[PDB]
């Protein structure tokens, strides 16, 4: 086919703007998982 | 006759001058209609 423009200009030609969608963001957090640090004295190991 | 050359669209709307495209068939068509006035008042349509 043919390269399908964005934001036509003053003539002829038609375009369909880039998808727009904000409603549907949403943020992707565990929020359940659990895990320890710590420090320690170990037989083998990287210093 | 002069490939490998684009014209500027926007240079022909402003100089009134009616272009021509590849239709969807493969041919040659005319895609706009425009008439020898400078003013915007509705006059460079040809329609009316």
């Amino acid at each position: 086919q043919y390269s399908i423009q964005q934001s036509l200009g003053n003539a002829s030609g038609v375009a369909v703007s880039p998808i727009n969608a904000d409603a549907t963001l949403s943020t992707g957090v565990a929020l359940n998982s659990s895990l320890w640090a710590g420090i320690g004295v170990f037989a083998r190991g990287k210093p | 006759l002069y490939p490998e050359d684009t014209p500027d669209e926007e240079a022909m709307v402003k100089g009134r001058l009616n272009k021509v495209s590849v239709g969807t068939s493969g041919q040659m068509i005319i895609d706009d209609a425009l008439t020898c006035c400078t003013q915007d008042n509705y006059l460079h349509f040809q329609h009316v």
